[PDB]
């Protein structure tokens, strides 16, 4: 499984860890420990992006709140202060690995074991990674689309669906 | 003695073995590492819990009956008389609870956590765990009531009914986004 | 092992406190430091609470001396929410780095209480025991400033100006 | 007198009446007048109109639950 026809798998990535399709052209994960951190960061960027994309489409589609780039409604420093106070111990404990000062105890800091239904395997890890990459792509799309089309992403989908050959990337 | 833990893959403290009801390996702040304190903590946990269970029914039920809200009771009721008369009534009862009996030296050695006031012989090491868990739930609840009292300034049944009627316009997010 | 004495005339030190760590005066009636791993953490927290209190009791007084109002009038002179947001946004990396003992994912194993910032080489046992001593004052002081403002309602320095001209009739 | 109000069914009725504004957004009017609103009347005669529930509705409903059980 490769990202283009036969680009020779770069030797830092062999194919043990899920989501390997032999990419890494810049060789950013040439060292094993930086690869380890990159893996954490990939899955975490993924999971946030998936919440984010559901967030932005859901608020405009399902809850009729309006476009996601409208921020004039609420006071941003207040939400920021609240959000940072709430997120601080949770993002410390995640990075830490637990609650102790020397804390590297207990669970894994990428897969901490919050599965009631017991559905964690290599395949589901791959599925998580693949949906994460798609969501990251989508979230980048939303930002760039917001700055080029100047209107809501569902409005963008409306314009492509109405007339795809006239309304596309060469707007 | 298999027992569950409060957080997935953690390891329990070594002084929490499961020897006592409703142990879930939860003492990160190490407040029960010494055994004699763990004895008192155990009595305190059951007693704070029992009082929170009484409190939370006491707070909810007169508001359900339309007799008033629990944190507004002190404009119809004088606090200082209530608290004087209550401490007069409670004092010999609390005394005897801590004492272990009526005698000056304890004498009639009773359990000060689990006396025998049980006519149905229902006491097991399971019902003990149920009493603890219901109590912990009520303590968390009474914390909720107090914070909700300050933030929303309405009663708890009113707070529930508001969430049910307008779940998006009456929740912690919306109530803390505004000055409150 | 207590050369420098104890908190109460004839008191026995607790069993976990054996005069080994700085500024131990054998004071733990609630036995919060019985577990050693917890006491290791407790030590760092006390020193940090101490170092934060000393910058705070200065910051509550030294502005007032230069005629800027008291500490409870600082809300008039700044935008309270906004500075609170930038404080939380700047504390987030630096507190994480303090806790992690470095910048890398897999911890650092630097002393996270006493990191090594000392170009004057004053790091001695006396100074460690004076950090905590001056610290315990400043915490007690800050506990005063709050309770003085709740019982009175004038400025901190005004309460001192009262007590010299009103020894009997201060309380 | 001593009221027994069917508060769950009232809650459900209200939610069904407000549905066209959030939870069934692309719908114009609610599914029926029963949930609330105005009287539909063809010529003089009433086609449909809101059906309100109170103590009497509570007792009959619990009689129904009894006889089915
Ligand atoms: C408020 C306190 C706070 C703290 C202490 C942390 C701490 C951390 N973040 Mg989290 N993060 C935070 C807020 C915080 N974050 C917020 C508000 C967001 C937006 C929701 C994120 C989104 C985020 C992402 C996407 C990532 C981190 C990552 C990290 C870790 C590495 C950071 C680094 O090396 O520089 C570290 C544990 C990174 C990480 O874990 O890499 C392994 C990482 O990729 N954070
Ligand atoms: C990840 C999935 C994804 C999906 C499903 C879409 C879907 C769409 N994009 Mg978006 N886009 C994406 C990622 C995505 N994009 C990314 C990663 C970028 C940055 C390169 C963009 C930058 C972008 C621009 C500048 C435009 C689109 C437009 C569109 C719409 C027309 C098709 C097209 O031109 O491309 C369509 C709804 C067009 C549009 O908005 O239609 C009205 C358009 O002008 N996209
Ligand atoms: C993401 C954080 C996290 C996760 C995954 C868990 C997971 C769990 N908790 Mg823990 N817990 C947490 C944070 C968390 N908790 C926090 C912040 C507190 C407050 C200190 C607790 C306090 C707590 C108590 C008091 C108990 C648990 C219990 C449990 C188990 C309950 C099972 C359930 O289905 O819950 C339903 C939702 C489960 C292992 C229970 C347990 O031990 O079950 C075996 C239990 O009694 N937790
Ligand atoms: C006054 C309330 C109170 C008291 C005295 C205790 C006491 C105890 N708990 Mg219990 N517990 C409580 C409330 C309480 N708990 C609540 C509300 C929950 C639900 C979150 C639990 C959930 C729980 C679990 C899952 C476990 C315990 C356990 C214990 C025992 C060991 C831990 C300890 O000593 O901490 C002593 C606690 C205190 C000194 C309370 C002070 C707390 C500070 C002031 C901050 C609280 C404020 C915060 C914002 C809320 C001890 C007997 C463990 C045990 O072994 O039980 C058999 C155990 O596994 N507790
Ligand atoms: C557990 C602690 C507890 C405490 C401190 C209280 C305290 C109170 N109750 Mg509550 N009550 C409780 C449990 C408690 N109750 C429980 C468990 C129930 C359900 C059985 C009730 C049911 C109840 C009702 C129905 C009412 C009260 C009322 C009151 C208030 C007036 C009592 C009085 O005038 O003289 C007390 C004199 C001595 C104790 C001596 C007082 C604040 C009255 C009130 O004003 O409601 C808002 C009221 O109508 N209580
Ligand atoms: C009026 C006299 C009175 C007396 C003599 C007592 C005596 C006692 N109370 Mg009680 N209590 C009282 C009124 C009283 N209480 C009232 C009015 C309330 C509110 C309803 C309580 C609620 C209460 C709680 C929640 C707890 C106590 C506990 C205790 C014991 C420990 C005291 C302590 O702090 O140790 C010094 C250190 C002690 C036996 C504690 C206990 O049982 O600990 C094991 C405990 O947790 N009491
Ligand atoms: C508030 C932060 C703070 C922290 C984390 C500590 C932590 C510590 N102190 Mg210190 N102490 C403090 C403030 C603090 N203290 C202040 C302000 C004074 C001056 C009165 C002292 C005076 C003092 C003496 C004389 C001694 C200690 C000692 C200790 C160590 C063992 C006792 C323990 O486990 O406490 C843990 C503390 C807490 C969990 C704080 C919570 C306090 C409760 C829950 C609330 C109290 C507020 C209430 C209004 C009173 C531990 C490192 C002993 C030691 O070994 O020194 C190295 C010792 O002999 N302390
Ligand atoms: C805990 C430490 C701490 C904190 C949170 C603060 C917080 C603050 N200081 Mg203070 N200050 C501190 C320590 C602290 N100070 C110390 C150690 C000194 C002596 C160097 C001062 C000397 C000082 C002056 C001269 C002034 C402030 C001012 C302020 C306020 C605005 C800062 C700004 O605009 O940028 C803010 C409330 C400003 C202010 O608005 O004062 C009321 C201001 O003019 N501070
Ligand atoms: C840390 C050392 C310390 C020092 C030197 C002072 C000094 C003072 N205090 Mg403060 N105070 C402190 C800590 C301190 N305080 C602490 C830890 C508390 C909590 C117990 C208080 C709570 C307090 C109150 C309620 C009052 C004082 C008052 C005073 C003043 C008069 C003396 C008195 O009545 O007490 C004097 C300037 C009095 C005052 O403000 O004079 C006008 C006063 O009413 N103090
Ligand atoms: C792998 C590799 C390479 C690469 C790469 C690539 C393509 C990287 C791409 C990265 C990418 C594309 C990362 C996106 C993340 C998006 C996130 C986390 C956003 C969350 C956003 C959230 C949490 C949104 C929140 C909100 O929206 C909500 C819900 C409502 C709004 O009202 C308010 C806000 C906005 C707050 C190289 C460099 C090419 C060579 C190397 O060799 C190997």
């Amino acid at each position: 499984l490769l990202w283009i026809p036969n680009a020779t798998p770069p030797a830092h990535l062999t194919g043990e860890f899920p989501g390997d399709r032999g990419f890494d052209p810049l060789g950013l994960s040439k060292d094993p420990k930086v690869f380890a951190r990159m893996r954490i960061s990939e899955v975490f960027h993924g999971r946030l992006a998936m919440l984010g994309i559901v967030g932005c489409v859901g608020q405009e589609w399902l809850f009729n709140k309006g476009a996601w780039f409208d921020y004039s409604d609420f006071d941003l420093p207040r939400l920021g202060l609240i959000a940072l106070q709430v997120i601080a111990p949770l993002e410390y404990w995640r990075g830490n690995g637990g609650f102790s000062w020397n804390g590297n105890d207990g669970p894994d800091r990428s897969y901490p074991g919050f599965d009631p239904l017991g559905l964690t395997t290599e395949d589901t890890k791959l599925r998580e990674i693949k949906n994460g990459r798609l969501a990251m792509s989508a979230m980048l799309g939303l930002e760039v689309q917001s700055h080029i089309t100047g209107k809501s992403p569902l409005t963008n989908l409306g314009d492509h669906l109405s007339s795809p050959f006239t309304a596309n990337i060469l707007t | 003695k298999y027992r569950g833990l409060w957080f997935p893959n953690i390891t329990p403290p070594a002084y929490l073995t499961g020897e006592f009801p409703a142990d879930r390996g939860f003492d990160p702040a190490g407040l029960a590492a010494d055994p004699k304190v763990y004895e008192r903590m155990r009595i305190a946990e059951v007693f704070n819990g029992r009082l929170a269970m009484l409190a939370i029914v006491g707070c909810v039920y007169p508001e359900l009956l339309g007799n008033g809200v629990w944190f507004e009771v002190w404009n119809k009721v004088d606090f200082y008389r209530f608290a004087l008369i209550s401490l007069q009534v409670v004092a010999p009862l609390e005394y005897w609870r801590g004492n272990g009996g009526f005698g000056w030296d304890g004498e009639e050695k009773y359990d000060r956590s689990y006396p025998g006031f049980d006519p149905c012989n229902l006491t097991t090491e399971y019902t003990k765990a149920a009493e603890i868990k219901n109590g912990r739930l009520a303590m968390i609840g009474m914390f909720g009531l107090e914070v909700q009292s300050h933030v929303t300034a309405q009663g708890p049944v009113a707070n529930l009914i508001e969430h049910l009627r307008h779940p998006l316009a009456a929740n912690i997010g919306a109530n803390l986004a505004h000055p409150w | 092992g207590h050369k420098d004495g104890v908190w109460f005339p004839g008191a026995t030190p607790p069993a976990h406190l054996t005069g080994e760590y700085p500024a131990d005066r054998g004071f733990d009636p609630l036995s919060l430091a019985a577990d050693p791993t917890v006491y290791a953490r407790m030590r760092v927290s006390e020193v940090f609470h101490a170092r934060l209190s000393m910058l705070a009791i200065v910051g509550a007084i030294v502005p007032e001396v230069l005629g800027k109002g008291a500490w409870f009038e600082a809300g008039n002179s700044v935008d309270g929410i906004k500075l609170g947001f930038i404080a939380m946004a700047i504390a987030a990396p630096t507190e994480y780095w303090r806790g992690n003992g470095g910048f890398n994912w897999d911890k650092g194993a630097a002393d996270r209480s006493y990191p090594g910032f000392d170009p004057l080489k004053l790091t001695t046992d006396y100074t460690k025991a004076a950090e905590i001593k001056n610290g315990r004052l400043a915490m007690a002081g800050l506990l005063g400033l709050t309770f003085q403002y709740l019982a009175t309602g004038e400025s901190p320095l005004a309460n001192l100006a009262a007590h010299l001209a009103n020894p009997v009739g201060a309380n | 007198a001593i009221q027994l109000q069917p508060v769950f069914a009232q809650w459900i009725q209200n939610t069904h009446y407000l549905a066209p504004t959030l939870t069934a957004f692309n719908l114009v009017s609610p599914t029926t007048p029963v949930w609330g609103g105005d009287v539909v009347s063809i010529s003089g005669k009433v086609a449909m109109m809101p059906i309100k529930l109170g103590t009497a509705d509570f007792l009959v409903h619990h009689i129904h639950a009894f006889t089915i059980h």
